């Protein structure tokens, strides 16, 4: 009785370099380096280092996504005099032409973050997000609570739902009736510009999706003390997931199922669920029967890994 | 002898009569044992500890005992035995049995457990956390008569793990997950119960050494090709159910290869197997059943062919005899539009014949021979019975006219010469 | 021959679900018949099922839900504070919470359910809590959708319920009045675990062979040979592996084997694989052409991985 080399003591140490090289090649789309030489033999620009430092500290599209930083307006224009910073933390909108220059189309844009300054924090407060739909009236989107801290730390926001249609903000406090603050743009480069289970139930595919399965507590499992529910679809997922760079399908539907693919880290291509739904279970025991609430039971969307 | 089973008031009852022989203790929540009241009589040989979790061991309290014969541990949670004592016990080396069921043995625990005592026999590891087996862990275990490797997840095995071991008749490492086994270094094995395990190829080496293992099990295995055995002819039974083979030794007499993808069968696979006695090839996607070999089934005592969608089966236009003998001819979920004429008019040894879901349309030429009927059914026969009286001069005992939907008319004409001779009758 | 592997996967999946449930109840096989009558379901159980079926608008341990209700308006309610023009209040006895959830730390999750007439073009919701006798406490703010089918909203109130259980106050409540610019009572669900279902009633630092992650550091200088990337020089490209053993479902079970399964199989997959779940991005920079560019690559950093 003996086994093979299986994963092998030498193979576990090797091939990760090749796997990560292939992953970077596929994500960057560049099969070969762009060019050799013809580069400035000097220190990197300070703006690039500042952007990297801003995006490095702590607060999905498979293709690589470009990040862009927009500088805050210096609060020197015609309408500055209207807002005198009285009982309201003034904020200003940005220049539309440079937004258009950074992001050519809204579809390419995916998400964005906006950051403030946060220094003293003497009293427990709460920071309101506002949106400038009209010059006279505004709406409410979300609220953020801040914990005291001497060292300032940048915080993000949820402008991803509003910057998409901005093709043409304030700061206040709740009232009882009884570095410059830049905004981050993770757009998409123009060069690299091109899940419900019934979708792949209707059309049969050899890729990794969800296949139909039925479970009933009559004879498939062999017991009967579960009274409710009698029947539900406890589906599964299975499929021979291939390598993304070897096949080179380049399809919108195919590329949407590779948000968790990582052969180098996983060391084996497999399918793993990412989002599930809860399931209540009813059974009888003791004087008064009780009901249990089981979460993370039924798989809904399953991708590769 | 006498014993108390199920009574618990303290750690040691201290009331057993002297020169006792039997001692069984279950559902006894023991706390701690000592080596000052453990030896009231040095004549104990049989003991059992089940549902008897205990950890505080006195580092070999059996040294004062006259002898130890049998040992078994049940529902004992040995988790930090490394600093409790060396191994688990050091008694008189005359051990016969030793069970470690439900103790969660680890690599270090297994290394410490097995010591320089070659008389350890009947060692069981059912329900324990074994990951790997090394060469230095089996030292001092030259015999290891009986093996129980249930519920053990052995995924890596060192080349030649079983070295210097002969009494290896039994080996049941069921409910394991080992990828591949391609080398069989064992020199004396009898039964191999590899079942409910995930195997991915079978490439066992061969040679001039005739292996004497009489049982090979490969159930619930995800193979891809037929697991060819070495050239030895010492084997009596084989199980290959719940397997996947893609088709793209004379002592053997038992076959069980159901739930497969049999599409084309080679002539040699049936020619190189003399003297068979059993077969099981049902619920398989078989379509071609051409018969050209002299004895392609040979001799059988049972046949199960349920859930088979083969088109038609024929012996040969001019075959010299069809089958030597046959007892069971079970088959179900078939689409046999035609009826083979030579299948039945060959021998009178047929006992059980049931055409369930067969749609038999036998010609009404006037069955006649093989007047030794003991079981028969006409489920889903298609065409309705037979215009004249069938089964002439044949003693039929069991009849099942379920789901016939044929020519009945309530006359009961076929049930004329078979009514007085009946054992059990049922119909839909 | 395409119906054989499909049935194999069907039986493997149902076996996995059976094993998951048999480990999930953390006990032996219960008697289905027992002594309970086989009569019609009582109103309480169907009410619980209706409350837990509608969609909303340590974590693997058994979570049990209980039902508590408010008291109809009366002198005691209209004694401390009243309603001038518009006010919606829901408050519940602390003794009811104590008899529902015995230990404050034992509580895990809490949800608040509300009924809305669902006939209004515009509406905004504010949540308030009675932190003291004459002061309130700020809570989360959400939005609403002008729908036409009434349904029950869900709110995250785990912290406030934890605080109320930890406090010995006689009576407290919420507050929901309005947006001020300058037989079908609301339900309650408390997720907890019975005392008899408790167990007492990381791997990176140690050396374990399970599905855990350890260190790796590779740069772009020697082992990779990419001289066109100036920064970063290197990063922690951690990886993890794990056999993920499979438990076959049996009728009998032991005690420690429950946690053994809970560590070897948290999702009961047919073919479990030790794969990452939480991923963190990292950006890189390189110079091409005449303009600088920075791109942030996702699915790079791994923290913990499990097979489910
Ligand atoms: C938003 O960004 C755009 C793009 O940078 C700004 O447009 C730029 O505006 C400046 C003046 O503020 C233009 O400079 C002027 O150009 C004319 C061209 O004839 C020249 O005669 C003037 O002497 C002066 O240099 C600049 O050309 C123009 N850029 C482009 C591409 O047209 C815009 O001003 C920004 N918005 C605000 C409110 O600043
Ligand atoms: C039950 O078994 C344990 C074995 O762990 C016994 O403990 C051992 O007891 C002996 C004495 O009978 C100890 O030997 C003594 O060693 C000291 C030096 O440490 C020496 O000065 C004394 O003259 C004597 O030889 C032995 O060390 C000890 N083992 C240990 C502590 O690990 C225990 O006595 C047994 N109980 C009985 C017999 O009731
Ligand atoms: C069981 O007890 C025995 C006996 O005390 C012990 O095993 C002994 O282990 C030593 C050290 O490995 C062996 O000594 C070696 O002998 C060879 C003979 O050629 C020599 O070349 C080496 O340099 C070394 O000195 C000794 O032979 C061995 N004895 C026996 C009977 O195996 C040990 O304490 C326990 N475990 C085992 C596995 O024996
Ligand atoms: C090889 O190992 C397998 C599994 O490890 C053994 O299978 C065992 O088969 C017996 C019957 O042949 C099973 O007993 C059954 O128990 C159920 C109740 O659970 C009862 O309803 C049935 O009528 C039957 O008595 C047994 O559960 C099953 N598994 C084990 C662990 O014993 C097999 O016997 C071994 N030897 C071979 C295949 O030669
Ligand atoms: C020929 O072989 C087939 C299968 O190899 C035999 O069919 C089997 O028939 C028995 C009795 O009708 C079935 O048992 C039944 O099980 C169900 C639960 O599934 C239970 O509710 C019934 O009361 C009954 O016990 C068995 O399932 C069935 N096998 C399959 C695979 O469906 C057939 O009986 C054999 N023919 C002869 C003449 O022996
Ligand atoms: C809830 O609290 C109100 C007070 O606002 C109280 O009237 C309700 O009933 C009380 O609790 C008793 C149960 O222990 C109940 O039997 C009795 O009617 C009443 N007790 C007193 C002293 O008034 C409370 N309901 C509960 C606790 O279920
Ligand atoms: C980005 O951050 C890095 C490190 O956080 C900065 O590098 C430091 O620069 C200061 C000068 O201000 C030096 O005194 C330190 O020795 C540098 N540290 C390291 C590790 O190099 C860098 O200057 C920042 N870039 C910008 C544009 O501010
Ligand atoms: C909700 O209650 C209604 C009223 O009896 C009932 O018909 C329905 O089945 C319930 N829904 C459940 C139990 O999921």
């Amino acid at each position: 009785l003996s086994t093979c080399k299986t994963i092998d003591m030498e193979l576990v140490k090797r091939k990760r370099i090749e796997a990560i090289r292939g992953q970077i090649l596929s994500k960057l789309r560049l099969a070969s380096p762009p060019s050799q030489g013809e580069v400035p033999p000097g220190p990197l620009p300070e703006a690039v280092l500042a952007l990297y430092n801003s995006t490095r500290d702590r607060v999905a599209d498979y293709y690589a996504k470009e990040v862009t930083r927009v500088l805050m307006v210096e609060t020197h224009n015609e309408i500055y005099d209207k807002f005198k910073q009285s009982t309201h933390s003034i904020y200003m909108f940005f220049n539309t032409s440079e937004l258009r220059e950074a992001v050519p189309e809204p579809v390419l844009l995916s998400r964005a973050e906006l950051r403030l300054l946060r220094l003293k924090l003497k009293v427990e407060q709460h920071v309101e997000l506002y949106q400038k739909y009209s010059n006279n009236s505004w709406r409410y989107l979300s609220n953020r609570l801040l914990a005291p801290s001497d060292s300032p730390e940048w915080l993000s926001f949820d402008v991803t739902g509003v910057v998409r249609q901005w093709l043409s903000f304030r700061l206040s406090a709740h009232c009882s009736c009884d570095n410059r603050p830049f905004l981050l743009l993770m757009a998409t480069p123009l060069e690299r510009a091109q899940l419900d289970t019934n979708y792949c139930f209707s059309s049969t595919e050899k890729n990794c999706c969800v296949r139909q399965l039925y479970i009933d507590f009559r004879k498939d499992l062999g017991w009967k003390w579960i009274h409710e529910p009698k029947g539900y679809h406890a589906n599964f997922c299975l499929g021979p997931c291939p390598y993304i760079w070897s096949l080179d399908t380049q399809y919108s539907k195919v590329l949407a199922l590779y948000n968790q693919h990582n052969p180098g880290a996983s060391a084996a291509p497999c399918c793993v669920p990412q989002a599930l739904e809860p399931l209540p279970i009813v059974y009888y025991v003791g004087r008064k029967p009780k009901v249990e609430q089981l979460s993370n039971m039924i798989v809904r969307s399953c991708k590769c890994s | 002898a006498a014993d108390c089973r199920g009574q618990s008031l303290a750690s040691v009852p201290s009331s057993l009569p002297p020169h006792a022989r039997m001692l069984t203790l279950d559902a006894n929540p023991l706390k701690t044992l000592w080596n000052h009241s453990l030896q009231p009589y040095p004549l104990l040989e049989s003991l059992s500890l089940h549902s008897c979790h205990l950890e505080r061991i006195s580092r070999g309290a059996f040294q004062e005992q006259g002898h130890l014969r049998s040992l078994v541990l049940g529902d004992n949670c040995l988790s930090e035995n490394y600093e409790e004592t060396a191994a688990a016990l050091h008694a008189l080396p005359g051990l016969r049995r030793l069970d470690l069921s439900g103790n969660a043995l680890t690599e270090d625990m297994a290394a410490l457990m097995l010591q320089n005592l070659s008389s350890l026999r009947s060692v069981s590891l059912a329900g324990n956390t074994i990951m790997r087996l090394d060469d230095s862990v089996f030292e001092g275990l030259e015999r290891l008569r009986e093996l129980d490797l249930q519920r053990n997840y052995i995924f890596e095995i060192e080349g030649g793990a079983f070295d210097g071991l002969a009494e290896l008749r039994h080996l049941n490492l069921a409910f394991n997950n080992l990828p591949c086994i391609v080398d069989f270094g064992l020199t004396r094995l009898r039964v191999l119960n590899v079942s409910y395990n995930v195997l991915e190829w079978f490439l066992a080496t061969g040679g001039e050494a005739a292996f004497e293992l009489e049982t090979l099990d490969l159930s619930h295995n995800q193979l891809l090709f037929f697991p060819l055995l070495p050239q030895y002819s010492k084997l009596r039974t084989l199980l290959l159910r719940d397997n996947n083979m893609g088709f793209y030794l004379a002592d053997l007499r038992f076959l069980d290869m159901s739930q497969n993808q049999f599409q084309y069968l080679p002539d040699g696979f049936l020619r190189k197997m003399p003297s068979l006695s059993h077969l099981n090839l049902h619920q398989n996607c078989l379509m071609t059943l051409h018969i050209r070999e002299h004895e392609p089934p040979g001799a059988l005592t049972e046949l199960d062919l349920s859930h088979n969608q083969l088109s038609e089966l024929h012996l040969a236009p001019g075959l010299a005899s069809c089958l030597g003998s046959l007892r069971l001819f079970n088959l179900s979920s078939n689409q046999l539009l035609g009826v083979p004429p030579g299948l039945f008019a060959n021998a009178r040894n047929i006992t059980t014949l049931d055409m369930s879901h067969n749609q038999i349309s036998l010609c009404p030429l006037p069955f006649r021979n093989m007047a030794s009927l003991r079981s028969l059914s006409l489920e889903g026969c298609g065409l309705g019975a037979l215009p004249d009286c069938p089964f002439q001069g044949t003693s039929l005992t069991y009849l099942d006219l379920s789901s016939n939907w044929g020519v009945l008319n309530g006359s009961l004409a076929p049930l004329q010469d078979v009514a007085p001779m009946l054992q059990v009758l049922s119909l839909r």
